[PDB]
RNA sequence: GAUGUCGGCUCGUCGCAUCCUGGGGCUGAAGAAGGUCCCAAGGGUUGGGCUGUUCGCCCAUUAAAGCGGCACGCGAGCUGGGUUCAGAACGUCGUGAGACAGUUCGGUCUCUAUCCGCUACGGGCGCAGGAGAAUUGAGGGGAGUUGCUCCUAGUACGAGAGGACCGGAGUGAACGGACCGCUGGUCUCCCUGCUGUCGUACCAACGGCACAUGCAGGGUAGCUAUGUCCGGAACGGAUAACCGCUGAAAGCAUCUAAGCGGGAAGCCAGCCCCAAGAUGAGUUCUCCCACUGAAGGUAAGACUCCCGGAAGACCACCGGGUUAAGAGGCCAGGCGUGCACGCAUAGCAAUGUGUUCAGCGGACUGGUGCUCAUCAGUCGAGGUCUUGACCA
RNA sequence: AUUCCUUGUCGGGUAAGUUCCGACCUGCACGAAAGGCGUAACGAUCUGGGCGCUGUCUCAACGAGGGACUCGGUGAAAUU
RNA sequence: AAGGAACUUUGCAAUCUCACCCCGUAACUUCGGAAGAAGGGGUCCCCACGCUGCGUGGGGCGCAGUGAAUAGGCCCAG
């Protein structure tokens, strides 16, 4: 449950370190890079959901500067996330990893763990930079 | 309504012992939940989760425990149904001395010296 | 066509091939075939059928004659199923299978007189910026002179719940045949202990 | 604001509200022990019985 | 709505509906029977009835549990030493209600609660 | 002798000159993507910055971000930013008092619904005897949105780049119904911790007040969403624009002049809910019978009264009422809190340890005749006539 | 607080700024005790932004108490 | 719950902060002030030691020690 205005933390070494949401999309990877669409009224981002976001606060030196409109994917909800077995996960803090219109990450590494759902949701290479799934 | 004379809980208990699994006694010790991640292809990966246990909940096929770890500098909790087929088994790293049944207060202590006893 | 009656026992957790699946448990107890109604005699095709047993001191003489006509120890409840033309009596076992979709009808747990925010999802008013009707209340109800009235079928505070409700296409997780139990994926309308009618899917979903 | 009634009500129309103000007679019963007067599932007020004496009177 | 709540507001707040039932329980045990509104008697029953099952314990713990609801040391000794031992045969039927007439100031049906 | 004004909010409902989706003709229509006209009003039509704004510009998305009507819909429904009462200021006009549809800061929006309309719920009578139950469905309401991906298929088409219709499968969004197993919320006294003070003579141990819980920490049932399950349909019939078959008025040609087939998110039906006050009052099963003198005792059956209820403002509805487990208590179990009091021990003590997975206990599952459902009263049939048939 | 045209033009802040800050000046219609420009401190003054925190909101829920409901007692009003 | 002004004319309302001790505090200034700037730390119980209820130390319990009540939200710019 991310919605616009909600700041997130950034899980990558691309220069940004603090993005504010600005839009919640409903698209994903689909053989031509990112799909468009899903409708235009979905109101909460879950892990594995793409969002758009302004880059409020960024590290000097580094590939993404403040004010940049950006398409991150969220990797860490404080909101709980449930599995088909019945397992639940929750992380203490909300965080996302900025990407580009192929879905590839923009930094050279991910920081902290990432939800296993990104593997379902086909972000095959953000999972690769990730120290742990779960 | 429909006032059949019947023991309701007994009928619930009887379609539920078949989905109940008993675990080693713990309270909030420390724990290795050696578990299963078959989401990795058609093959079965194994992973393990080790942290302080902060809650027991429910009864019968509804029992769950809440463990709480810190991976890579970011606090994480997780909730395991005892009779989940993705919980292979559980064992106690080390017993802890505590005065509650919950430990929610541990969430905002989040630091090395703010740690469960013995 | 196929149907039977039962009581709503409760809702628990259960695994099937390693995926948790909430289930409502229903007692689909044996159902005697009381009255049997043909179009040739009664102008339409259906079968009457009964459920909770009832001690005969508690029974009307006319109802005793109705059950005695067929030869059935009297039951507290009776219902009809159109098109269902069985033979013998109606056990849970024989007429359902693992994995049929089936419609599940029951009587909604009833919630009294409710406001428009609960009964109909109204927005209700701002809770600040000075405004009595600080929530809860319906707003405008009409236009003005040249509609002249308020609309029929309008939406306003009323008796919410306590209604008949079908739920389409619930899945049959398990049949424990001998005990007359039946597990069913998801949530049947009603309350524990209540009457429920399990029936074929009304829609032949492809 | 301030709703107020529009015309006076007719004697006919007001009396047919009151169509429902009829008091229900108590269903009284005869005390098997005292002389008479008793209200059901209650003590007999005169003698005090409710199978023997209860209240003092 | 209230699909399974038990208990009564007695057009009274939390602090009072206890200090009622404590004060009424003290009088029933101090008097054997009392006469009160039919409703307060219906709520008074299970509280006093549980309270004397506490005293059927005999030991000091049960005495001090009774003491935290009943602050008159005499009635405490009466229930603890006189009545509860008298009832130690008695699977819980320790109270009955009769309901008397109907009063005249407010027209409220009233009733007896006795042992 | 008063029809309250802009804008916002809240509720909707209607037109179609259709923004999306659906079906068609022509195209300077290869495909793909479009243009434009015809039919189509079922449903859908996003969140934000600036401004009182309506409009409009921008942000970021969308299938789409339609136009209007309903006193420029809606102030006995709410605001009160704009404006249009007194104060005050600037600019400008006026010698002045004062002044403009110029700006600017401030500035009382009136507890009780009588009738109709509307949402829910009863009472009466009616429905040619008095009753307990099961129902047909006249008729009426609800619902109706859409994307993305995959197979067909890198196929038809196209120099290439690109790249389909048709048919089939999967997964969402928003909406809605139900539900509480799951994840959480709350659970005003169910459990525990804590401070000041007052009390139970003192110690120990407890109670009150500090909120209408003193504060904190958890929390069962219930209720609840952000939580979960299900849905929108498939098939059919008649159609719109349109597409065709047989074919004349004209030995040609023509979808038409008789006639006939196809053809939409629309119409009717199918899905869910109400429904015989459908006064046209329907059908079926079962019961009580033919009493006495419009009545009165009674049958079948109900009600009144009590004890309760996942029913509920009241009524109504369901269950139990001694041939009784209905509710409470009591027993056992669950679940919640988290190891009681007392005693012993260790320590100068604060405290620690043991006895003790202890103690305590709302609403949960059963069992149990300890409590109360005692006694009893009040109602409630004798069935109109006419015509037809069939047996008397 | 004066500017009609006007959301003047550039820049700042914002993802986006008719508001606001800074320049510019073409001042409809500033201007020197109806005082002109400045000023630290002061302000229940007015205007714009930021941090913190929040049921203000997405989008409402559950709980409490006082009314609203029921019964016994007393029993109005505007209006017609 | 997750979110945190997305509400709105306006953060209006309602949070937040809160008392005393210690450390530390900017532009700018009429050299007084801005200033309680901002910020960070302490707060209970026992014992021993020094001093005139403090202080130094050691130990103890709780999620928490102005343990409940009274008792600032702050900053930049006009
Ligand atoms: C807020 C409550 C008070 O309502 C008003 O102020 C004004 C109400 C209405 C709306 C308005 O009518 C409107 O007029 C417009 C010009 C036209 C309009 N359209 C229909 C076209 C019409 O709607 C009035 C001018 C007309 C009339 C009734 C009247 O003059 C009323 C006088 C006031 O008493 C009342 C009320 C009592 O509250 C008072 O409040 C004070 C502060 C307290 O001290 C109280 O005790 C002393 C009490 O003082 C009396
Ligand atoms: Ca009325
Ligand atoms: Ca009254
Ligand atoms: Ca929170
Ligand atoms: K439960
Ligand atoms: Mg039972
Ligand atoms: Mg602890
Ligand atoms: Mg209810
Ligand atoms: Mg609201
Ligand atoms: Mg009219
Ligand atoms: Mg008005
Ligand atoms: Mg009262
Ligand atoms: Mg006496
Ligand atoms: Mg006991
Ligand atoms: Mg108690
Ligand atoms: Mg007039
Ligand atoms: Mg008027
Ligand atoms: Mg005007
Ligand atoms: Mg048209
Ligand atoms: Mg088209
Ligand atoms: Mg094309
Ligand atoms: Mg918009
Ligand atoms: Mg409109
Ligand atoms: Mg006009
Ligand atoms: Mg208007
Ligand atoms: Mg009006
Ligand atoms: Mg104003
Ligand atoms: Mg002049
Ligand atoms: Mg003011
Ligand atoms: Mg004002
Ligand atoms: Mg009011
Ligand atoms: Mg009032
Ligand atoms: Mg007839
Ligand atoms: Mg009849
Ligand atoms: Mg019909
Ligand atoms: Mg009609
Ligand atoms: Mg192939
Ligand atoms: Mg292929
Ligand atoms: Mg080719
Ligand atoms: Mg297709
Ligand atoms: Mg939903
Ligand atoms: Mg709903
Ligand atoms: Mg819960
Ligand atoms: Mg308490
Ligand atoms: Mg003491
Ligand atoms: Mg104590
Ligand atoms: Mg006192
Ligand atoms: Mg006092
Ligand atoms: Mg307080
Ligand atoms: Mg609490
Ligand atoms: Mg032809
Ligand atoms: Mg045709
Ligand atoms: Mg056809
Ligand atoms: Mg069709
Ligand atoms: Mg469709
Ligand atoms: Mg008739
Ligand atoms: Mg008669
Ligand atoms: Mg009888
Ligand atoms: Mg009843
Ligand atoms: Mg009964
Ligand atoms: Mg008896
Ligand atoms: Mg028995
Ligand atoms: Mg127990
Ligand atoms: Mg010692
Ligand atoms: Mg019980
Ligand atoms: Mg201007
Ligand atoms: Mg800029
Ligand atoms: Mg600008
Ligand atoms: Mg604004
Ligand atoms: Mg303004
Ligand atoms: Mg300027
Ligand atoms: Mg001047
Ligand atoms: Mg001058
Ligand atoms: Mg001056
Ligand atoms: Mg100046
Ligand atoms: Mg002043
Ligand atoms: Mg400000
Ligand atoms: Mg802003
Ligand atoms: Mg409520
Ligand atoms: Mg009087
Ligand atoms: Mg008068
Ligand atoms: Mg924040
Ligand atoms: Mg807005
Ligand atoms: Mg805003
Ligand atoms: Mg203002
Ligand atoms: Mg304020
Ligand atoms: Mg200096
Ligand atoms: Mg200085
Ligand atoms: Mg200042
Ligand atoms: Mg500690
Ligand atoms: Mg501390
Ligand atoms: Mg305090």
């Amino acid at each position: 449950m991310i919605m616009p205005q909600s700041r997130l933390d950034v899980a990558d070494n691309s220069g940004a370190r603090e993005i504010m949401c600005i839009r919640v999309l409903n698209s994903g990877i689909g053989g031509k890079g990112l799909t468009t669409g899903g409708g235009g009224n979905k109101r909460y981002a879950h892990v594995g959901d793409i969002i758009v976001a302004s880059v409020k606060d960024a590290a000097p030196r580094g590939a993404v500067k403040a004010g940049d409109v950006v398409k991150a994917v969220v990797v860490r909800t404080s909101h709980a996330i449930k599995r088909a077995d019945g397992s639940t996960i929750r992380f203490d803090r909300n965080a996302a990893v900025i990407i580009n219109n192929q879905g590839e990450p923009r930094g050279t590494r991910v920081f902290g763990p990432v939800a296993r759902e990104l593997r379902d949701r086909r972000f095959m290479k953000i999972v690769s930079l990730a120290p742990e799934v779960l | 309504q429909t006032h059949i004379k019947i023991n309701r809980g007994e009928l619930l208990r009887g379609i539920e012992q078949d989905h109940t699994r008993q675990l080693p006694d713990f309270r909030p010790g420390d724990t290795v939940r050696v578990d299963t991640k078959v989401r990795e292809g058609n093959r079965t990966r194994s992973q393990a989760f080790e942290g302080v246990v902060i809650a027991i909940n429910g009864s019968g096929s509804r029992k769950s425990f809440t463990v709480r770890k810190i991976s890579f500098g970011e606090g994480v909790e997780r909730v395991f149904p005892f009779a989940s087929p993705l919980v292979n088994q559980v064992t106690i790293v080390e017993r802890g001395k505590v005065r509650r049944a919950k430990l929610y207060y541990l969430r905002e202590l989040r630091g090395k010296a703010a740690r469960i006893k013995s | 066509m196929k149907g039977i009656l039962g009581t709503k026992i409760g809702m628990t957790q259960i695994w099937k091939n390693d995926r948790a699946i909430p289930v409502t448990v229903v007692l689909a107890g044996p159902c005697p075939i009381v009255q049997r109604k043909t179009a040739q005699t009664d102008g339409y095709e259906a079968v009457q059928i009964g459920y909770a047993p009832k001690a005969e001191r508690k029974v009307n003489k006319p109802m005793q004659g109705h059950f005695a006509k067929a030869g059935v120890a009297p039951t507290r409840i009776l219902r009809e199923f159109r098109g269902f033309a069985p033979d013998g009596d109606s056990v849970n076992v024989d007429i359902f299978a693992e994995g049929e979709k089936i419609d599940a009808t029951g009587t909604s747990k009833g919630k009294g007189t409710q406001g428009v925010m609960k009964r109909w999802n109204f927005a209700g008013g701002p809770a600040s910026h000075g405004s009595k009707k600080w929530h809860r209340r319906p707003g405008s109800i009409g236009q003005r002179k040249t509609p002249g009235r308020v609309y029929k079928g309008k939406r306003m505070a009323g008796h919410m719940g306590m209604e008949r409700v079908t739920v389409q296409n619930l899945e049959v997780v398990e049949i424990r045949a001998g005990e007359n139990l039946i597990l069913v994926k998801g949530a049947i309308p009603g309350a524990n202990g209540g009457l429920v009618v399990l029936r074929s899917a009304a829609k032949a979903s492809a | 604001k301030h709703p107020v009634p529009k015309k006076k009500t007719s004697k006919s129309k007001r009396d047919m509200r009151r169509s429902h103000h009829a008091l229900t007679a108590p269903n009284l019963t005869e005390c098997p022990q005292c002389h008479g007067k008793k209200l059901s599932h209650h003590i007999c007020p005169n003698c005090g019985y409710y199978d023997g004496r209860q209240v003092l009177a | 709505m209230r699909h399974g709540k038990a208990g009564r507001k007695l057009n009274r707040n939390s602090s009072a509906r206890v200090a009622l039932a404590r004060a009424q329980a003290t009088a029933l045990l101090r008097e054997g029977r009392i006469q009160t509104t039919l409703t307060k008697a219906k709520e008074l029953r299970p509280f006093v009835e549980q309270l004397i099952t506490t005293a059927k314990g005999g030991d000091l713990h049960s005495r001090r549990l009774v003491a935290q609801d009943i602050h008159d040391k005499d009635v405490v000794r009466k229930v603890m030493d006189e009545v509860a031992p008298k009832y130690a045969e008695r699977p819980g039927g320790y109270t009955r209600i009769l309901r008397v007439g109907t009063r005249r100031g407010d027209g409220v049906t009233m009733a007896l609660i006795e042992l």
